[PDB]
């Protein structure tokens, strides 16, 4: 009755989504083969797995997801592992030739022959669903197919469906730690498409996640599997109000009507707590008053942005576990008292709080330690204007002397489209400055 | 999907090609009889990139052996792993190029290349989805340089959107064994810059330095030098055949390395390289590998990388390792040595991680770096050419086969033109 | 031999044996891939799956 | 990395018993 | 656009095209043998018994 | 709901904290691993919800040596693992190193941990800080922490238990340089300071304890007893209770004059403590015996300003007042004229605790005495002479200058010690 | 943490290091093959100060061995504990210095220093947090006194913030082995006084005197002298490797021992040393240890400590013991010998206690003292130098390699200035 369809496009989305679908199976008690462990006995609460899975009629559960990519190696890993029996075989769409860090290839040359197959599958997925809340898309912007096919999908979905809310969990490049050499180009191009076609976008850069594992979890050599588990917990907490009863249930539709003051401003960054390992998480009581203090710690923000440089527009808090409503209210009063956190003038009240009864679920072989309480943050602040400013500066350095341009011009893209993307970010910067000033 | 076809020409290229297929076969567990005897299922998932299926289930490489003299092909077929090659893919001349670029490109090469174009056409149309071509040849010999570079133009004319890759061995002034080397080297560079998508340069002088100084082995031979090149050759396509954290094919390397269309010459290197008596004293860790990676003495090229500035650089890691350590290591070297990196491009090093190392090694790295120091080879080669061409020495052989002195002037001007535009970015400021 | 430490077409490198306390010290000071590190509590009497809160 | 990290991390256990939250006298 | 029935083909161990369906069919050929061994209807055991 | 936070900085602070926390754990019955075998402990410890207890202490250092001793010792499971802050490079007896160069990268963590600890407390009475003064990081980090906590908190009282060098027995050769500097910083930032010269405790260990070869472990056990006797009024029941805020209201005549010295009695070995009765009459007389003082100073060379006595055990309030009158009528103890009443006395019922493996005996009655007297002016005069002798020829100055320390800061520290000496001289005279 | 790299040059330096590394390995429980076989846990906690970790669990020292003649290192590689060192760390020429400071510092040292700089830079970049360097060399030979001081200058240029140790074996005219010693001794001390942070002079005559009288053994040799020097070296830094009541490292020692920047030439000694026939008769207590400590014949230097006044002194006690006894013995010595201690500084003795004694002994002491009596060596060396220089003997031999008499005059003037300003403080009074 309340369903969400998750789209995984690009290698970044697949691997992040790979850890997500391991967590949801654990949280609902579904084996990787798809069958429920204990037959059909009368102990099952329906409309709990209906958010993410679909009943096959007799036995197993089929997840509501589609895997989209232009390169075979990442998809074939899933089709060969132990999760081969879970997904629908014709929902893992794969191509032949990769985009190879080129935006023009994934949006003008190869993306045109794959979008038809993807949209056809989405139609079948939505037809089975009856109370579709919205869509979830995962993609790293700093890549070819992630930005190319990602832009095309939002453009096609915005006209095919219309008013359905879409949430984008994108991964922007870190300030100075980055893999590719030309990703500032196709990141700017990708930004223009998702600005006018998404309702909520979440900042999920990689450098901030490295710092969290170094300080809190005390992990000095983390691989990508460690990071993807952290994002997986955030998705679980956000959606936990759609399938578990609580004191203050908050749906998907009542997120982007409370975090979006103006239609253009929908870029916000997330935070999670407590994130602490099983060898020192067992000295502390982890009170609600102190876990909510760690949420506003600027070092715990999962985006490389300093919130102290900008005002807070609105914040969203989602507690799960055994929190008490008064204890939350007492903590919020202390936060407003603190002088280091300042809100915007025209937003007197700025907290939206939800409480759920189901505690977080720990994955065996993981790094986190399972606890009673957890809080997830989705905060919109004016400090986010700096991440686009530094990306614009990097673009200006290389586009001044036309580096790497001939790769884009030769694949059908016109020379001028680099210019139009510039004013879009420039206009976006002006809006953030305009909003932040007081009356 | 995205398979590649291999072509080797000349005596130098054939020896390079012969050793390369020995490395690949052992990596995928292929016996000299063409039967698979590997251990892990990963050894067979991506075998279609280099191999074809035939009746009986045996595998044959899709390699074309092309030359003017049957003497060299009789030796390579007689070597171990020589029975894998298709006996119908052996196409050879009967006269010989005689180290004459005119002979290999106008008189004897032209009349023979018709036949070899059919077999390479057959191999290209048979594949599911072509990725690109790779060529191994030398720029000092006639058949390698002349008929080697003509095949590139014909193939590029028919397959424009593919990727052309060449592993080119240029001659060095120290170890020089052919007097007319400067002549046919200049004519090859002119033709190579127009069509080749990616080219890598190897120096026999540099390979000698690596063996004698680093490996500390007393008697290097041509089998040893061919072994070093072959290991680096498989590293480029290593991630195209095994799963990894950050998959990166040939096209991705092309996008991230070439800023301007005419600047596509690279120098390569391999790590780690440890002596037999000193391999129990080193510790294999990511900080250890990167220090040997950027070592000037480890380059397979005679150019000194500290005499210029790196435009772009790339490092391909093989083995199970943490991504953060790789990322923090690449940033540190770029900040500690900011003087040797060009400043109008941020984070000019690309990192890739693959989860399957070479056989016998827990960790290995292939380095492909675009640096402005390459201009030294072109300058010294041009210096040899201009002194020898002013007196018209050894010119009647080239002018005796329909090629006039106008073409020589065009090649010399083009080669100097490449250097001038290649050097101006070194002093370019933002 | 220089490029092959393992896989010497019928050798296998070795299975070394040294003192145990060195292994304990290494495991206490090593910086392992993945799992964070041992911090030294390991009382072995704490109930698994007991969750403080 | 995927095979050793994600594919074989889970076992038949951890799925067996899964339960979540349900919907004077004197005188 | 993973295209199937691509002319010359390898065994299903290689992942060129339409390998998953052949693998599943081959597994099913093993599947029906296990059932035919569960119930004593194997031709092989009848040969031994006679 | 009353708490107190203890700060241990430097090797001396850490090595006295080890002993004091062993004594606290033994006194409250908490096992070394933190579990309590089958509510007063709330002053020092905090519950984890089910089982073990975490002390309200933070350990600071730049050498990883002594911290690694704690992190692998028998108390490895007691303390919070990530509040044992350790550095990389030692200050190495250089004051400028611990105040300008390598302390600024580490003071941020300590402040954050202190804020986290304080947010958990609700009735925070004040801070306790232990530090060796004649050293680099002890003086360097000690000044920075007090300076930061002042502007960070304000009216929270701070108690400092410092160890100044002995008149003639000391290890370092440059310690007169940095002892002067740290006093300048702590004078305007610490509310109560105690003098703990090493040479005095060595003599006490001899005459009373019949020990011929004392070691730093023996001294640190003496200081732990003083701390426990001082803070037992917060966490045990008694007839007359005294708070931390009820210390700086009765001992500090003027805001500058808060440097005081302590004493303890009875101190005696068990081999001869049972040949005599140890009545309250004489144990209060021994506390005023000059040879029993815990700082190498002579109280007969000056007047007294205010004396505080904390009795614990089974003392009777009538007996206490009967002994005080004897002290008042004694002619060799002189009080200042403008202080007619000079004693504030507190009584507790908990008898002193004994640590196994120690040297002390256990007695039914113990008194710990804190006195502010004008005789403490001589330790400043003798410390000034050494610094003047070295600064005349400017020895070791180049070491401090090159670490970011201005030349003129040495003179300013020298001037204010002269001001303090003049303040004592002018206040000690009669009207 | 806070680890130090070791460099040894010349025959004397190599001979000293060959025994120092054996002493350290025996203390830490390391066999000659580098495999730990100890018994105590504390032997591993601070083992990374000197040793690195390789694959297989073996430990290798971070030492660099240099010379202009291969003979000494070829001798030491075959000797006991010679397999520990990494062969890549061996560096050597083919000509030899030939007792010529100019040849070892200007002609051949200049062209050989690049490789030693490369290996030193690699070793110093490998360590987590550097503490300092320590050098062993002789000032009476060519290659040592030249290349060691050149390396010291370059390392001071590259790492100006780290500490540096030198253990200098200066010549003594009572037992002279070379006829050219004063020239290169003055030349080396000129360059050493400007750069080295801590210098510790050693005299073969003093070692011979100690071995003949105190140990009362019939036939001493270089093995015994090296053993004494190595024992002193390990006693100096034991506190950096083992826990104790008071911790003190090289920086703390320097701060407490150098009052003024140009006075950093120390004399060292060890206790207790006794004849073997009286081993069972002695009583080892703190008073006896400090008496033998301050005994004049126990110094490792020819200078007479009772001919001058001590500026500062430092003692590093080893073994479990009470601190009050140490303090009272230091105070008692300073009060009883108040005539030999300078007045304008109070409490000019530093103490440090570590609880891990040397193997086979219950107590040990290393004495380091900055005494004003060291001027005698400088005076006598300068007298020999000026006597030889007045007649320009052996001078064209030095000046044919780029040097001139101006450099010799400057070195002599600097030595004289050091002597004058060093004895000035003895006459200085409050
Ligand atoms: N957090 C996280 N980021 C990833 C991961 N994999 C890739 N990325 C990011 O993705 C960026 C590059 O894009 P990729 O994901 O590698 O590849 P792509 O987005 O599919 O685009 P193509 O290369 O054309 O296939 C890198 O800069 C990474 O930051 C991952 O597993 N976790
Ligand atoms: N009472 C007591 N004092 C000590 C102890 N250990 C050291 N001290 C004192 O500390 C002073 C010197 O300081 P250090 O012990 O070196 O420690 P520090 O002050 O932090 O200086 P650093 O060495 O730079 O760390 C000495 O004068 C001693 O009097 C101890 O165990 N007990
Ligand atoms: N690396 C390598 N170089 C070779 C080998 N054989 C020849 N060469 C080089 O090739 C150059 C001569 O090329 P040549 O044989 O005339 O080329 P061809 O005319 O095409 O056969 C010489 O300078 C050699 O350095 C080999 O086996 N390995
Ligand atoms: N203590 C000690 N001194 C040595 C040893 N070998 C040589 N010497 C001294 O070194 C001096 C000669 O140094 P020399 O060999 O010329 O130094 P080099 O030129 O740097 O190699 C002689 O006076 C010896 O006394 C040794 O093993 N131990
Ligand atoms: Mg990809
Ligand atoms: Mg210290």
């Amino acid at each position: 009755m309340r369903e969400v369809i998750s789209i995984h496009v690009g290698q970044g989305g697949i691997q992040v989504g790979n850890a997500c679908w391991e967590l949801f199976c654990l949280e609902h008690g579904i084996q990787p083969d798809g069958q429920m462990p204990s037959d059909r006995t009368i102990g099952g609460g329906d409309d709990a797995f209906n958010t993410f899975f679909s009943e096959t009629g007799a036995g197993k559960h089929v997840p509501r997801a589609v895997f989209l990519d232009l390169e075979p190696t990442v998809i074939d890993e899933v089709r060969t592992g132990t999760y081969r029996q879970l997904f629908h075989p014709e929902q893992l769409i794969s191509g032949k030739e990769d985009a190879a860090n080129n935006f023009a290839r994934g949006h003008y040359t190869i993306g045109k022959e794959i979008v038809d197959l993807c949209l056809d599958r989405i139609r079948k997925l939505a037809d089975n669903c009856t109370g579709l809340q919205g869509f979830l898309v995962f993609n790293s912007v700093g890549g070819g197919t992630g930005s190319g096919l990602g832009s095309l999908l939002l453009e096609r979905l915005s006209v095919d469906y219309g008013k359905k809310s879409k949430l984008g969990f994108t991964i922007y490049p870190s300030p100075q730690v980055s893999t590719a050499v030309v990703e500032p180009y196709n990141s700017i191009l990708s930004t223009h498409s998702l600005l006018e076609h998404t309702d909520v976008a979440v900042m999920l850069d990689n450098e901030a996640i490295y710092d969290i594992c170094r300080r809190n979890l005390d992990i000095e050599r983390p691989t990508y599997t460690n990071l993807n588990r952290l994002i997986a917990q955030v998705i679980s907490s956000l959606t936990a109000s759609l399938r578990f009863d609580g004191a203050l249930n908050v749906d998907i539709t009542e997120f982007q009507t409370n975090l979006v003051p103006y239609p253009r401003i929908h870029f916000m960054l997330s935070s999670y707590a407590p994130i602490i390992s099983a060898e020192k998480a067992y000295h502390e009581q982890l009170s609600v008053a102190e876990i909510t203090n760690s949420a506003f710690e600027p070092a715990n923000m999962m985006a490389k942005c300093d919130p102290r440089h900008g005002k807070y527009m609105a914040c969203s808090m989602m507690y799960r576990g055994d929190v008490v409503p008064k204890d939350v209210n007492a903590s919020i009063a202390t936060i407003k008292t603190k002088r280091t956190i300042q809100f915007v003038d025209w937003c007197p009240t700025g907290f939206k709080v939800g409480i759920n009864y189901q505690p977080p679920t720990v994955v065996p072989g993981g790094d986190l330690a399972k606890v009673m309480r957890a809080v997830c943050m989705i905060s919109n602040s004016t400090a986010i204007a700096e991440v686009f400013s530094r990306l614009d500066h990097k673009f200006d350095l290389m586009y001044a002397k036309r580096a790497f341009v001939h790769w884009y011009v030769g694949e059908g893209m016109e020379e001028g489209e680099f210019s139009e993307a510039r004013e879009d970010l420039a206009a976006l910067e002006k809006d953030y400055e305009e909003v932040g000033i007081e009356t | 999907m995205r398979e590649i076809v291999h072509i080797q020409g000349g005596q130098c290229g054939n020896q390079i090609g012969a050793k390369f297929w020995e490395v690949i076969s052992d990596e995928h567990g292929i016996d000299p009889t063409g039967t698979y005897h590997g251990d892990s299922d990963l050894q067979l998932e991506r075998i279609n990139v280099y191999y074809n299926e035939a009746t009986g289930g045996r595998y044959v490489p899709r390699a074309i052996l092309m030359d003017l003299e049957p003497g060299t092909m009789d030796s390579v077929r007689a070597g171990p792993f020589g029975q894998l090659f298709r006996p119908d893919n052996f196409v050879f001349g009967q006269t010989g190029a005689g180290n004459n670029w005119a002979k290999g490109h106008y008189t004897e090469g032209a009349e023979l290349i018709d036949s070899v174009l059919d077999v390479v056409r057959k191999e290209a149309e048979g594949c599911d989805c072509l990725q690109g071509f790779q060529i191994t040849h030398s720029l000092g010999g006639g058949t390698g340089s002349g008929m080697g570079t003509l095949l590139i133009s014909k193939v590029r004319e028919e397959y424009p959107d593919r990727i052309m890759e060449t592993f080119s061995v240029v001659p060095s002034p120290k170890v020089s064994d052919t007097v007319v080397e400067p002549y046919n080297a200049t004519l090859s560079v002119h033709q190579l810059v127009e069509n080749a998508d990616e080219c890598m340069v190897i120096d026999n002088e540099a390979l000698y330095d690596i063996c004698f100084r680093t490996l500390k082995l007393t008697t290097p031979t041509y089998g040893d030098l061919n072994h070093l090149v072959s290991a680096a050759m498989s590293g480029v396509t290593c991630c195209l055949r095994f799963p990894g954290q950050l998959n990166s094919d040939l096209r991705k390397l092309a996008v991230n390395l070439i800023p301007f269309p005419r600047l596509h010459f690279f120098m390569i290197g391999f790590a780690p390289l440890t002596s037999r008596g000193s391999q129990q004293y080193r510790a294999l860790t990511v900080p250890e590998l990167t220090q040997q990676m950027f070592d000037a003495k480890n380059m397979m090229c005679a150019a000194d990388p500290r005499h210029g500035r790196y435009l772009t650089a790339s490092a391909l890691f093989r083995g199970r390792m943490s991504t953060k350590e790789v990322d923090e290591q690449m940033l540190n070297v770029q900040n500690k040595n900011s003087s040797y990196f060009v400043e109008w491009i941020p984070n000019n090093i690309k990192s890739s991680i693959c989860d399957i190392p070479p056989k016998g090694l827990k960790m290995a790295v292939t380095f492909v770096g675009n640096s402005t120091a390459i201009q030294e080879m072109f300058k010294r080669v041009a210096e040899q050419f201009t002194a020898m061409f002013r007196r018209k020495a050894f010119l009647h052989w080239y002018t005796g086969e329909g090629m006039d002195e106008m073409e020589f002037t065009e090649a010399e001007s083009n080669m100097n033109d490449l250097v001038s535009e290649y050097q101006q970015y070194q002093d370019a400021t933002a | 031999y220089c490029l092959n430490q393992e896989a010497l077409q019928d050798q296998f490198p070795k299975t070394t044996i040294v003192q145990k306390k060195q292994e304990d010290f290494r495991n206490f000071k090593e910086d392992h891939l993945g799992l964070p590190k041992n911090l030294g509590q390991t009382n072995a009497k704490n109930n698994p799956d007991m969750v403080f809160g | 990395v995927y095979k050793v990290d994600v594919s074989n991390a889970v076992q038949p256990k951890d799925y067996q018993n899964h339960t979540h939250v349900k919907k004077p006298n004197n005188e | 656009m993973h295209n199937y029935n691509v002319d010359r083909k390898y065994q299903y161990n290689c992942r060129i095209g339409n390998w998953s369906e052949e693998w599943e069919l081959d597994e099913y050929k093993m599947k029906e043998y296990l059932k035919n061994k569960e119930k004593q209807k194997l031709v092989s055991t009848d040969k031994e018994d006679r």
